[PDB]
RNA sequence: UUAAUUGCGAUAACGAACGAGACCUUAACCUACUAAAUAGGGUUGCUGGCACUUGCCGGUUGACUCUUCUUAGAGGGACUAU
């Protein structure tokens, strides 16, 4: 519509937040991991990265279908203007959000907190990231509040690369006694970080010089003259 | 075409754009004779480069300076810088290297910012105070 | 005397032969002498200027504050009372008037007069907080030349302002008469009176 | 034996960055263009009035970074400046305005070589390439053949080789420790001259052009026959060198050693003088070293440029 | 017959920069390989959009405040161009994030 | 208040140890060398590296030093 | 020694991790590049007034041209350089 560019951009951002919170609310049981919104002149496609792709897809692709209508019903988009795409996550180990939701689900089943967290961190290391941390706060088996940290590798805390590589997620878990806060931090390997710097700011890479034998002192040479 | 060059001078926001041509000693800022800058006390300052070198240095030159922004003292200093920079640029480009040399020597020999721009620039106000490095007050009791 | 034609006609007194830089095109820094041998190199009459207002970086370094023209330091120190912290144009107008007054009173080209007033009103001995808590005492200490200059400026301007406060007499003329009193040993000046008081307290507490 | 000792006459100042290069117009005696780290080409008029030998004329602003090499045109009206601002600039020496900006390198440019007469432009650059430009600004040829930065390319003078050849030969060098001389029309490769144990910084052909000299960190100077295609001699400067210049008339060679300037009489293969002027307050390790050399057309005056932002004139007067 | 010059005008928008810059690069490269007359990718003051908020949700604590922002870049362009090639250019090479608008200048 | 912390010194020292024949007394030249021969993210760090390498070149020219 | 657990070093300590820095935003410098009627400037039209010598000051979605100033991208620039 006739809307200022800044207002329209803010509206697009808050619509992005709309969908993100929606998918976190509903698709969590199916392993929602992230959302993207891409727009062509024709249609506004929504690309939904999730762990368990089929359950999001549902039986015979019904589930995706309903979600589309909800969007077109909630945000007043005309029929066929917006479609939904489901893709498998490139790797569930790196996406911290999937890991934190796995934590919450495994706690829902009533698992050992330390065992669950160490399984998560071991999985993160297996996935190849160069550092993991999981923090659990709340009523850990007692009444007085506690907050235990379970870390491995190493994590950088300060400096803009914190946003450049370290993914972070936070979740609330509902146990009978109350709420447990889980925080997941994953420090993505700079080597395999697309769309950003390929190394840490202070990572200096000296290059090996190729060697040559210097004995060829006199060595007069001649080529044939060329036009 | 007439040998003519354009320069600029600044004071924190104030920008004076000067165009200098081969003319007849025409000196107008904002299309007005240079004698009429309002500070009236900073008035000598707008003359300030000229008297260092002597107006005879520009008898076949005409200078027109359009200036915007800033307050008033900033405006005047920007005008000064524009005039000096224009003289230097024209003399360097069309007259001789040594000419520009004595001009630079005379200018720099007096109030160095007369030729060189001042970099002294305000910085943002942090929260917690009325100024960039001021705090409100404390009670303690 | 050698005027130059241009498209814009610069006035007479500005265009004539003014490669002889003057303070306000009126008073010359030549013939201005520094009596005390100390405070030379702490007053910049060697540098000629056409206005008493040149916004330069004169406080970033330890000692570049001394390179400031003395008249500009006086100007910048006129503005006190907090409310009138800025408005240098006001200060430069006041000081220009005061230079004219000094030109009236005892023609003696005023810059020499103000320099002499600065030299005279400097306190050569000060006191220091030394007594520890119980038996408080007042220690006698020698003073820095640069501090003498700065102190002289402060006491002169303070005397001028206190003379002008809620008073029919104006700041320009009160400053002028204080400078006149300070060129000689006229104790009627508040500045020299305070300088004497400080000297005496230092001396009595050697 | 050969009692000819040159003496300094004066100094030329005005540069605020190191005197990287010098260049003398053949047609005009008193003209001298000098490039500096100050990005400003200064044109100097030589005056026989007083201690100042030369006097500046025009400063050529238009360079954002280091100006490395300077070359004058045959007439004495154009000059080509190589800069580290990723461009070449062609300047008219009378008006003082650059008319051509040669663009396209990826490593910053280092060397310039003018055509034999006027037509072509030869440039060397860190991008491991040598660019053959036209006079207006377009690049015609992109010579490849060096794996490392090419430090300097200089056109071999054509004295009388055949009446007419229809070919323009020149020389090139870099840190590849190999010197590649080239021919230009069409305009393809020719022989390599592999001599240097450590890498080369300057090559400058003899005034006839059939002889050339190369030198570098090692202090060894390899002087070579171009058409004869044979190594002539291997001197050693015992010191890192910066620039070598052939004297025009004498069978000599000036060299910009790190310590001072070494003049070699090539015929006798013996040095005949060292240049070590006097400075105050320099504790024997901060001695400014010569980085620009220029022999005037007569061969009786030498122009040198150190890092002290100074250009000295060494008049070659006979000591009886 | 659609030979009439259209004076077509494009305007871009992007929260970020590099996508906008490469989109403009693609548009200009397409126009130039199509032999079109263009007024270059003019640069407009990136409008900063700032919000200052209190960090604490409850007001307790020392007064501490933060400033979130975006920086929007518009950078319109314009062509003296026919229809079909240009309208096809408009409908191609769009990446996410960058928003494109077209006005015909009719 | 500049003291050039561990990273700049260690990277420089490595650069000397590997390329001493390819360094010079100059800064600008050594600046371009260190830029070309090693990958440094921010140019401020590259400038610092070049400065330390130049200081080490001057030290070596004056006399051999430990480490 | 630094602002710094910052380094020089000495060393039953050795090598490593976080914090500091490094890093990002902003402020400054770019008569170098890319461009611009949603920013400017020059020339030149057509016009207004004055001095009348062709000079100024103005107006004018006219025409041409330019980008120093204004913009924002690529970048350059300082690292304590000498
Ligand atoms: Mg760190
Ligand atoms: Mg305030
Ligand atoms: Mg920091
Ligand atoms: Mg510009």
């Amino acid at each position: 519509a006739i809307i200022s560019k800044k207002r329209k951009l803010v509206a697009d951002g808050v619509f992005y937040a709309e969908l993100n919170e929606f998918f976190t609310r509903e698709l969590a049981e199916e392993g929602y991991s992230g959302v993207e919104v891409r727009v062509t002149p024709t249609k506004t496609e929504i690309i939904i990265r999730a762990t368990k792709v089929q359950d999001v897809v549902g039986e015979n692709g019904r589930r995706i279908n309903e979600l589309t209508l909800l969007i077109e019903k909630r945000f007043k988009y005309k029929r066929g203007t917006i479609a939904l795409y489901a893709e498998r996550v490139h790797d569930r180990g790196l996406s911290a959000v999937a890991q934190a939701e796995s934590m919450k689900f495994k706690l829902l089943n009533g698992l050992a907190i330390r065992r669950a967290a160490y399984g998560v961190v071991r999985y993160v290391m297996e996935s190849g990231a160069k550092g993991c941390e999981v923090v659990i706060s709340g009523k850990l088996r007692a009444a007085r509040a506690k907050s235990m940290k379970f870390a491995d590798g190493f994590l950088i805390h300060s400096g803009q690369p914190v946003n450049d590589f370290i993914e972070t997620a936070t979740r609330h878990v509902l146990l009978r006694q109350g709420v447990l806060g889980i925080k997941v931090k994953i420090m993505k390997d700079p080597s395999r970080n697309t769309s950003g710097p390929k190394a840490l700011p202070d990572a200096v890479t000296i290059i090996e010089p190729k060697e040559e034998e210097p004995v060829l002192e006199p060595s007069v040479k001649d080529y044939r003259p060329t036009e | 075409t007439v040998p003519s060059v354009q320069t600029f001078g600044k004071k924190k926001s104030a920008t004076a754009v000067a165009h200098v041509k081969a003319g007849k000693g025409l000196i107008k800022v904002n299309g007005s004779p240079i004698t009429l800058v309002q500070p009236e006390i900073l008035r000598f300052k707008v003359y300030e480069p000229l008297l260092l070198v002597g107006l005879d240095k520009f008898a076949n030159i005409d200078i027109r300076v359009k200036v915007t922004g800033g307050g008033h003292v900033s405006q005047v200093y920007a005008i000064r810088q524009a005039i000096a920079k224009g003289l230097v640029a024209y003399h360097q480009k069309f007259v001789d290297e040594q000419s520009k040399n004595e001009l630079k020597k005379a200018f720099t020999s007096y109030d160095r910012t007369l030729l060189i721009a001042d970099s002294r620039r305000p910085e943002p106000k942090k929260f917690g105070g009325r100024g960039a490095r001021s705090r409100f007050q404390k009670s303690y009791r | 005397f050698v005027p130059v034609e241009l498209a814009t006609t610069i006035p007479v007194e500005i265009q004539q032969a003014q490669q002889e830089i003057k303070l306000f095109n009126k008073w010359s820094f030549e013939d201005v002498e520094v009596k005390d041998a100390s405070l030379v190199d702490y007053i910049q009459i060697s540098k000629p200027i056409y206005v008493a207002h040149t916004a330069g970086r004169y406080a970033n370094k330890r000692f570049r504050k001394a390179q400031c023209p003395i008249v500009e330091r006086l100007t910048n120190s006129l503005m006190m009372n907090g409310r009138n912290n800025g408005k240098k144009l006001k200060a430069v107008r006041i000081v220009k008037h005061t230079l004219e007054i000094i030109n009236v009173l005892t023609d003696q080209n005023p810059l020499q007069v103000v320099v002499d007033a600065i030299i005279n009103s400097g306190p050569r001995e000060d006191t220091t907080r030394v007594g520890g808590g119980g038996a408080a005492r007042r220690q006698a200490v020698d003073v820095s030349p640069l501090r003498r200059v700065n102190q002289s400026i402060a006491l002169l301007t303070i005397g001028a302002r206190e003379a002008a406060f809620r008073n029919i007499k104006t700041i320009a003329e009160t400053l002028a008469e204080e400078l006149i009193n300070a060129a000689k040993g006229s104790s009627t000046s508040y500045a020299i009176k305070k300088k004497d008081e400080l000297e005496r307290v230092a001396k009595s507490n050697r | 034996s050969s009692n000819i000792m040159l003496v300094l006459r004066g100094t030329l100042e005005g540069h605020n960055g190191w005197v990287t290069s010098l260049s003398t117009s053949a047609a005009q005696p008193n003209l001298l263009v000098s490039g500096s780290r100050d990005k400003t080409l200064i044109s100097w008029r030589l005056t026989e009035n007083e201690q100042q030998f030369g006097v500046p004329v025009r400063s050529y602003k238009g360079h954002s970074h280091i100006v490395q090499d300077v070359v004058v045109s045959a007439d004495g009206n154009y000059a080509v400046s190589a800069s580290w601002d990723k461009t070449l600039r062609l300047w008219n020496l009378a008006t003082g305005n650059s008319e051509a900006r040669f663009v396209g390198h990826t490593g910053d440019v280092l060397s310039v070589a003018i055509d034999a007469n006027s037509s072509k432009i030869i440039s060397a650059s860190r991008d491991k390439t040598i660019r053959v430009w036209n006079t207006v600004g377009d690049c015609a040829y992109v010579l490849l053949g060096h794996t490392d930065w090419v430090t300097k390319v200089r056109v071999a003078p054509k004295n009388l080789e055949d009446v007419d050849d229809g070919r323009i030969t020149f020389v090139s060098a870099g840190m590849d420790k190999i010197v590649r001389s080239w021919s230009l029309n069409s305009y393809r490769i020719e022989a390599d001259f592999i001599g240097h144990n450590n890498y080369i910084n300057v090559v400058q052909p003899s005034p006839d052009g059939s002889l050339a000299a190369s030198a570098g960190k090692d202090g060894q100077i390899y002087v070579w026959n171009l058409k004869h295609k044979s190594a002539f001699m291997n001197f050693d400067a015992k010191d890192e060198v910066f620039a070598l210049a052939f004297s025009p008339s004498r069978f000599w060679l000036t060299a910009a050693t790190a310590s001072g300037i070494k003049i070699y009489d090539l015929e006798n293969e013996v040095l005949i003088d060292e240049l070590k002027p006097e400075f105050a307050g320099y504790t024997k390790a901060q001695d400014p070293h010569a980085v620009s050399l220029a022999w005037s057309a007569d061969g009786q005056t030498l122009f040198a440029g150190y890092t002290d932002n100074v250009i000295r004139v060494w008049q070659v007067m006979t000591a009886n | 017959q659609e030979v009439v010059i259209h004076k077509i005008r494009i305007n871009l928008t992007s929260t970020k920069v590099k996508q906008l810059e490469n989109v403009s690069a693609n548009i200009i490269k397409n126009a130039e390989t199509f032999k079109l007359v263009k007024k270059g990718p003019v640069r407009l003051p990136t409008k900063v959009l700032k919000i200052s908020t209190r960090k604490t949700p409850n007001g307790e604590g020392s007064k501490t405040w933060d400033t979130y922002e975006m920086r929007i870049h518009k950078r319109y362009i314009d062509l003296e161009a026919p229809a079909h090639i240009v309208k096809r250019i408009t409908q191609i090479t769009i990446e996410p994030g960058v928003d494109v608008e077209v006005i015909i200048a009719a | 208040g500049r003291v050039r912390t561990k990273t700049v010194k260690r990277a420089s020292k490595a650069l000397i140890e590997k390329y001493y024949p390819k360094l010079t007394m100059d800064f600008q030249t050594n600046k371009r060398l260190c830029d070309e021969i090693a990958t440094i993210q921010s140019k401020r760090l590259r400038n610092k590296i070049a400065g330390y390498t130049t200081h080490l070149m001057k030290r070596i020219q004056k006399g051999p030093v430990r480490g």
